């Protein structure tokens, strides 16, 4: 399976949520997950990102990445020997309405 | 004095229909969780194995995968073993699960196996229940894997698989039937002497099955060669065994120990307590053994010994002959063969026993919410769709285009952009509604068109899906989640549907390789069969903006290429148990779904065997298509090869015709709404019921293809009937194949027969209300309503009432509302063209105010009781009779007369008694106030003009109902006790307060007392009869209109004084508490908002001092607490307070009442909820129509009148 | 030579800690189908009953919405009966299928409950097996859920809420100790003499725990009118129940029948 | 039924503990204390130890 979600503005956390939901669900024994933010047009145009521990500045400090990760059920990766780094307990959320 | 033997099979029998059956079944728990469990092991034994095995063995990943390989036999020993055990241990579980008997005994029953059946045997002989079983079968299942790795290891180091096997796994047993053992051993003991065989293959005598057939096994090759040389009345064939057993010569202790080693050692090893009972052995029964010990034993007896059936039955015989039973009931389990079982055993001991088949304990009826089975594998139903497909701006469009058969390609769009690749457009797509969705007049352009037309076609699909946000559970706003699947057009398209709805849950915009739509709708089912969310709205999206004659040709000569196409979709999906509660339009139902991005051929078996459906029970396939001919050939050719078997001799064997279809020729190709295109063309096919007429002969007809139609696949171009088989189902596919792959199948379903509950409905009178956002919207609305009823005025004589539900009780009312009230389609239909006309002659239409209106309730006294008292409002409404039931309840309990006659039968009131009389009427007033208030009708304010107060008050919560029920009735009693009847009266007159003291003789409170001041111009006089009749003469004179009040006790006079201090101490007892609401209380004649007023003194002040009207009406309106805006809605059995009320405010006041002696009650109560829709309030319509039944179904009326308007 | 016997708890036994750790279980096929099946007939026969109980009842999806409440105390009656005989069924499921504990036994074993697991009892003390009790567990559960709405809706009609209410239901029941039973009861005729009261508003016994100790239960404003006059060395507490049970001058056969009307006939 | 001790097992039951002596006192007082339950589960099947893929 292959996916490109994104939902308002958790687009990787959705599609790791999703992710190991499959992986609960037994669809696959492994998953790479982990959203882009790479710009491409610079469009720089005030003279400020954040400041230090203050609301004060206008702008968000916008930066990029491309992290991916890997995943397994743990007694899958137990029973095969890998680098087991953390693990996810459990995960839930909702929408906040209001 | 029965015994019943449980009898396990061996590998001969066949068990992958037992498998599928297992695989299929889910209303358990037990067997599922076991089914789910046992391929773990399975795998985790599988990994450990030799290397020149694990190249060899399947490549699986679910037990799924297993079922069919092993239909071909291309299953290794292991894997098979396994899966033997697997099916007999889920057999046995099932039928002792969820089939309801009782666990075997040590005293009436025993078990017995004969190659696999030992082993599975032995699991079951320790275990006393299935909770306690499942770790023992997993055991088994492990130790089974084993057995079949070292048997298959064994026989390929002794003989070697031969070249032309291809895949199979040949066969090393021969079933030899015609010669007893003996001779048959003798025989083989000449043979290997003749040949001088190695002494390590020499054929044995695997088995011995009868004084006249056995079983010879060998490798392959040498038994093939024995196999010859017997003559023709030695008849032979050959057995599913693909490895050697019962082999002395070949196993010793040491395979028996590798092969059990695989149990971790320990002490609390369950033991064996019901007999397992063994006949190759020596000693026929054996129990009292530990797990290891028993499970080494069985494992040595189907290794090293050679089994010996024909003691089976006189073993069984013997074991039940020492336990003193007369007669055995065997209940095989996967036993090939086993008819022939009851009566060999029977035969040896004394028969008897007669057969207690019959159950009448069939199954005990489950809990509401029981039978359905676990959220997953639960058919999905589709509410309603709506599309915008080109050239046809509904659904009913798009089907008058298809069924017609036109292509819509185009040379240039309409008014799109300038001209100079051509396609099918959209014919109106810049068109959309501002207003509507609370947005500027010029920000429609910033928003993407796409996004304009989902949110169209979803609020379309929505109201005619008769779900209205948060009014069931399964409706709830939290429970709702859009599932769009978006394309690379060029986040919101979910964001703002959520949004603007109110609608509060998941949201998405999947994409994918090629199935946009089809894969967001699959992993939308999926999350509702995990419970993710209880509503659905998915739907695909396709808009053009920014820069292979035939029309995308369907498998022809020249398909080289395809034409881009525009439409759009949105579903509503919802659990089948769920919709079918909430009385839904149902249209399908999705029983599966699968996907592979890989193959072809496979895939639609496997789905099918996921439904559990035949191929032949398919009617109609659909196809998806890219544009390449390598493409729609190959789908059309695997599509119709695994759906049209051939015979091999060469014949039809699909009985009815395959018809095969493809939107792509019609309208084209939207490469991401497709899927969700194709099912809008399937929904169509079933609600009209008519295949229709194929397009794509233009310059080819594709005979040529293979595989088109050679036995029963007609694609013929003419529309045939496609009738639903009589109490039988009709049955979909919808393939959706692309270049890169992804091929998703899923299967469709017609809707279940739709429930029969006429019922029907009584209520004499009905309301019709409509709603709009807009005034051109509004009479767009009115138009439209006007002309589905002309065309739908004979229908039948039950639509008017589903008509009202519909189109109150099933959808959202906004701030421009209009009602029509009447008995029959004729009058609604005349009173919305009146309003038509009045609306467009050229007054406008204003909004209702904001929030609502405010109603000021009103309880009428004891003069207006009539027989009959709301016996019909008892009779219908559930509520109402409750209420009455429980206040009877509390009655009777009490001390005091009972009531219920007073309803039930409608005939007592002809002489009741006068505590019985005021009672009734304070429980009629409470219970019908009770329920106005569940219809949401909240009373800002209230009044008791007499009696009636004592219910007002508890409409302001100052008391409880027991409270209030004690001390009226308390009241009564006193009343009937201390003094007689026939001793005073009570006169009306009307005329003003200075005249009636200027013509009456006595000063006030000597002869005569103001017991009432009703109003400005009528009074109420009482005390006695000779006092009264002296006032009614000296009025009289002076021509002044007067009347007798046929009350015998005369209430606020002199008769009530005696028993004051009575009646204060019963008030000292009720709880007196703060009101919700403002009281106006005549007594006082004053506004309340404390409780300190309702002190006990307050009840015996009210009893004696008169009433007082205008006075309090005068103060009520001073604060400001009623005006001229006000509703005013009268409770009690007649139009009385109404009036006073009205006097007092003034005559421009609205006002209304709830129950007459002549009106019909629905008629009065019909009119009230229209003028209170008109006034704004957000009525509640669910509870209306929850009694009637009959009247209990959504209809499929016009869309929303929208007021298009053109943007970019 | 011995007997083991099981035996229910009332609603006093708070059942949060054990519905929670009820949830948590995962490796155990039974509790986890019932788990799952036991909200559906919730909510099924939660949608059976009055407009006015309807709408003071919360919304949830499972479980494990419900907990925060129960613990906060703002949970009705008809819900909080069902609730605490979901708990009792589970734990006795888990502790009779994970705990390979053999089914109690006529021969050496008996079953005991008190003002709620008679229902149970019932249950138990029908089926030979843990899978054989599942529908007769969901059956009891309806049945505790109309009884406790009936309940809740009688206790309704004797006497409202508060405006103080914050959605916290008021108790109905207080344990008093210090005084012998017929002493007690005598002190209420005598309190009941001395005022007028509706014979469906005086306090009574509902229970008598032993020699030492009693309980008592009434309208809550009546509760603590009454308390109020019991005086040292007589303690009083307020248990956790809501609505008025064991009252033989409030129901009635009609009532029983009425409970009783969700199990159809059959003869299995 | 003619036995001579009572082994308690409450469930919900508020307050508990105090039930076990307070039947046993209304017995002869024969009752041994043999308060043990062996209860060492038995191996689980390889691979199927692990918890159903569920959460």
């Amino acid at each position: 399976p292959s996916y490109t979600i994104d939902t308002a503005c958790s687009s990787s956390l959705a599609a790791l949520h999703m992710a190991c939901n499959a992986l609960w669900r037994g669809e696959v024994d492994t998953a790479i997950v982990g959203g882009t933010n790479v710009l491409t047009n610079p469009d720089m145009t005030r003279s400020g990102n954040c400041k230090t521990f203050d609301d004060e500045a206008d702008g968000y400090c916008r930066g990029e990445a491309v992290v991916t990760l890997i995943l397994k059920r743990l007694p899958d990766a137990q029973a095969d020997k890998d680098p087991i780094q953390a693990s996810i307990l459990g995960i839930a959320t909702n929408h906040s309405a209001e | 004095a029965q015994m019943r033997v449980v009898a396990f099979g061996d590998q001969t029998y066949d068990c992958s229909e037992a498998v599928s059956q297992l695989l299929r079944v889910r209303d358990d728990a037990i067997v599922v969780d076991f089914l789910e469990r046992a391929p773990a092991v399975l795998k985790a034994e599988l990994a450990r194995l030799s290397s020149e095995q694990q190249e060899e063995t399947p490549r699986f990943a679910t037990l799924a995968e297993l079922v069919p390989r092993y239909r071909a036999g291309t299953l290794n020993p292991a894997v098979s073993q396994a899966l033997t055990c697997i099916a007999q241990l889920g057999l046995f579980i099932r039928q002792h699960s969820s089939g309801q008997e009782a666990y075997p005994t040590a005293h009436d029953s025993c078990i017995t196996g004969v190659c696999t059946g030992a082993l599975t045997a032995v699991a079951v002989g320790s275990a006393s229940s299935v909770t306690a079983l499942v770790p023992l079968a997993l055991h088994t299942v492990a130790v089974a894997v084993r057995l079949g790795a070292r048997a298959w290891e064994i026989g390929s180091c002794l003989a070697d698989a031969r070249r032309g096997a291809n895949g199979r796994y040949a066969s090393w047993t021969s079933a030899v039937g015609g010669i007893s053992p003996q001779d048959l051993q003798d025989r083989i003991s000449a043979y290997t002497a003749e040949q001088a065989l190695a002494s390590v293959s020499v054929p044995y005598l695997s088995a011995a099955v009868g004084p006249g057939q056995s079983s010879v096994s060998a490798a392959p090759v040498i038994l093939d060669a024995f196999l010859s040389t017997l003559l023709r009345p030695l008849t032979t064939t050959r057995l599913p065994i693909t490895a050697p057993y019962h082999a002395p010569h070949l196993f010793t202790a040491k395979d028996v120990q590798h092969v059990t080693d695989c149990l971790p050692p320990s002490e609390a090893w369950p033991t064996v307590r019901i007999p397992i009972i063994s006949f190759s052995r020596d000693e026929a029964v054996s129990r009292g053994a530990s797990f290891p010990a028993a499970m080494s034993e069985a494992v040595r007896d189907c290794l090293i010994r050679p089994i010996a059936l024909d003691r089976m039955a006189v073993s069984i015989a013997n074991h039940a002959r020492d336990l003193g039973k007369d007669s055995v009931l065997p209940s095989p389990i996967a036993l090939s063969f086993s008819d022939k079982l009851g009566p060999q055993v029977n035969s040896h001991l004394p028969g008897a026993k007669a057969p207690t088949p019959e159950l009448t304990s069939k199954s005990i009826p489950s809990a509401i919410g029981a039978e359905q089975q676990p959220m997953a594998k639960s058919p999905i139903a589709i509410l309603a769709a709506s599309g915008r497909f080109p050239q046809s701006s509904s659904m009913d469009q798009f089907w008058d285009v298809l069924i017609n058969g036109v292509d819509t390609h185009e040379l240039v769009p309409p008014t799109r952009w300038n001209a100079a690749g051509f396609g099918c457009w959209l014919h109106e797509a810049g068109e959309f509604d501002a207003a509507y969705f609370n947005m500027s007049p010029r920000e429609a352009p910033q928003v993407d068109p796409a996004q304009r037309l989902a949110l169209l076609t979803a609020t379309e699909a929505l109201e005619q899906a008769g779900v209205v946000p948060n009014r069931t559970s399964s409706t709830q706003k939290n429970r709702v989640g859009v599932w769009y699947g978006a394309t690379s057009n060029d986040a919101f398209i979910p964001g703002r549907v959520n949004y603007f709805h109110k609608f509060s849950g998941p949201s998405y915009t999947i994409d994918t390789a090629c199935s946009s739509s089809l894969a967001a709708l699959h992993m939308a089912c999926n999350a509702l069969w995990r419970g993710e969310v209880d509503t659905a709205i998915v739907g695909g999206t396709n808009v053009l903006t920014n820069p292979r004659s035939g029309n995308c040709k369907t498998f022809d000569d020249e398909a080289d290429g395809y034409c881009r196409g525009e439409a759009v979709v949105t579903l509503i999906l919802k659990r089948l148990p769920d919709a079918q509660a909430d009385k839904d339009p149902i249209q399908a139902s999705i029983l599966g779904i699968a996907t592979n991005h890989s193959a072809q051929q496979d895939l639609f078996q496997q789905v099918l065997t996921e439904t559990g459906l035949t191929a032949n029970d398919i009617s109609v396939c659909e196809m998806a298509g890219t544009g390449t001919q390598a493409g729609d050939s190959g789908e059309t050719t695997s599509v119709v090869e695994t759906l049209a078997p051939l015979n091999r001799s060469g014949s039809a064997v699909r009985t009815t015709p395959l018809y095969i279809g493809a939107v792509k020729s019609n309208v084209g190709h939207a490469e991401s709404a497709a899927g969700v295109s194709s099912l809008a063309k399937i929904l169509l096919m079933l609600k009209h019921s008519k295949i229709p007429p194929h397009v794509g002969i233009k310059t080819k007809l594709n005979h040529r293809l293979p595989d088109l139609a050679a036995r029963n696949t007609h694609i013929a171009r003419s529309e045939v009937p496609w009738p639903r088989p009589k109490n039988g189902k009709r049955r979909v596919l919808l393939n959706n194949f692309s270049a890169a792959g992804g091929n998703t199948c899923l299967v469709l379903e017609d809707a279940p027969e739709p429930e029969d509950s006429q019922e029907v409905d009584p209520r004499e009178h009905h309301i019709v209300a409509l709603s709009a956002k807009t005034p051109d919207s509004m009479v767009n609305n009115l138009t439209n309503m006007i002309t589905w009823i002309d065309k739908h005025s004979g229908d039948s004589l039950a639509t008017l009432p589903q008509l009202s539900y519909t189109t109150t009780a099933r959808r959202v009312h906004h701030r421009h509302r209009a009602v029509a009230t009447g008995t029959d389609l004729l009058q609604i239909r005349s009173s919305l063209q009146e309003q038509l006309d009045r609306r467009v002659s050229g007054e406008r239409s204003i909004p209702h105010p904001p929030n609502g209106p405010s109603f000021v309730l009103a309880f009428t006294g004891q003069g207006s009781a009539f027989a009959g008292m709301g016996v019909d409002l008892y009779k219908r409404f559930a509520s109402f009779r409750s209420d009455i039931a429980r206040y009877d309840q509390i009655c009777e309990g009490m001390s005091l007369p009972s009531i219920k006659a007073m309803f039930e039968d409608e005939k007592v009131f002809s002489t009741a008694s006068p505590t019985l009389q005021q009672l009734t009427h304070v429980c009629f007033q409470m219970a019908l106030y009770r329920l106005w208030k569940s219809l949401g009708v909240q009373a800002k304010a209230v009044v008791g003009h007499a009696l009636g107060e004592y219910a007002a008050l508890y409409a302001a919560g100052v008391l409880s109902q027991s409270d209030t029920l004690y001390l009226v009735g308390r009241r009564a009693q006193l009343m009937e006790k201390h003094l007689s009847q026939g001793t005073h009266a009570m006169l009306a007159v009307r005329a003003k307060e200075e005249a009636i003291v200027a013509a009456i003789d006595g000063p006030p409170g000597e002869a005569y007392e103001f017991s009432c001041r009703n109003g400005e111009q009528r009074n109420v006089l009482g005390g006695t009869v000779a006092q009264i009749q002296a006032a009614k003469a000296a009025l009289e004179a002076k021509k002044i209109r007067c009347q007798y009040l046929d009350t015998p006790m005369a209430f606020h006079t002199g008769q009530v004084d005696p028993i004051l201090p009575e009646l204060l101490q019963v008030a000292a007892a009720c709880s007196i508490q703060d009101p919700q609401i403002p009281v106006i209380s005549p007594a006082y004649g004053k506004v309340i908002r404390s409780a300190k007023d309702f002190q006990p003194e307050y009840f015996t002040h009210h009893c004696r001092s008169s009433v007082n009207m205008v006075d309090a009406l005068q103060s009520a309106v001073e604060e400001g607490l009623l005006d001229k805006n006000v509703i005013g809605l009268e409770i009690g059995p007649g139009p009385v307070v109404t009036q006073f009320v009205k006097e007092a405010v003034g005559t421009t006041m609205q006002t209304f009442a709830s129950i007459n002696k002549d009106k019909d009650t629905w008629q009065l109560m019909t009119q009230a909820l229209a003028k209170f829709y008109l006034a704004g309030a957000s009525v509640e319509w669910s509870r209306y129509h929850e009694d009637f039944p009959g009247a209990q179904k959504v209809l499929e009326l016009p869309a929303y009148g929208w007021a298009l308007k053109n943007y970019w």
